């Protein structure tokens, strides 16, 4: 998962 | 003191020089944005809710992290900036737009997020305005909702309309909130979404989906  | 005082301080003036480049190009947008790059090329956009503390500029780097913790002058600033993600473009808008932010109970950044998920404050804030170098557009919230990292509200572009229109309709099936705002796959969307620190041990985000709409 990206950084969000 | 010294960050706080002077970070609002810097807000404030921003703020101010957005407003009145905004009366001064009564029909354009773009000088606005050619103006405000001036002060940082990285400045795509801005964010703005009337009656909240949401009126910032929209940031966007090559990575999700560029400006976690920067803000609009590239400053090292613990709650950062508001940021799009590094996927998107703004010329021709993806399908789903997605913008990051901090939520740390200040009423800065995307504390306002949390407000969403009351239906008598989303009533009173269905509309969120959002401009950029290609136009003038609303933001007309119809989903507001809690949820985990382990869940992808994250999607930027689709394989065909089905994919699309699964993720719209669990999107408003995700929603806390009651909304008259018809999507469909013809549609584009932007996605706010509250952003924690690196490596944090909190995993909730608190997500508002919205419908853009062109106003220029």
């Amino acid at each position: 998962n990206p950084q969000t | 003191s010294m960050e706080d005082k002077q970070e609002r301080a810097n807000y404030e003036k921003l703020q101010q020089k957005f407003q009145m480049l905004m009366s001064k190009h009564q029909e354009h947008v773009r000088p606005q944005f050619e103006s405000l790059e001036k002060i940082n090329k990285d400045i795509v956009g801005w964010i703005k809710l009337s009656g909240t503390s949401l009126n910032y500029p929209v940031l966007q780097g090559k990575t999700n992290h560029d400006y976690l913790n920067l803000d609009f002058e590239r400053e090292h600033r613990r709650k950062g900036s508001i940021f799009m993600d590094f996927r998107n473009e703004l010329k021709n808008l993806n399908h789903n737009t997605i913008l990051y932010g901090h939520h740390v109970g200040d009423n800065t950044m995307f504390d306002v997020l949390e407000d969403y998920l009351k239906q008598s404050f989303y009533e009173k804030h269905k509309i969120i305005e959002f401009d950029n170098k290609y136009g003038k557009y609303q933001l007309q919230v119809f989903s507001a909702y809690k949820t985990t990292t382990k869940d992808n509200y994250i999607r930027t572009d689709f394989e065909n309309d089905q994919d699309y229109q699964q993720f719209l309709d669990e999107t408003k099936r995700k929603s806390v909130i009651n909304s008259d705002v018809n999507v469909t796959v013809k549609d584009r969307i932007m996605t706010l979404s509250t952003c924690e620190d690196a490596y944090s041990e909190t995993t909730k985000r608190i997500v508002v989906v919205a419908k853009i709409i062109k106003v220029s």
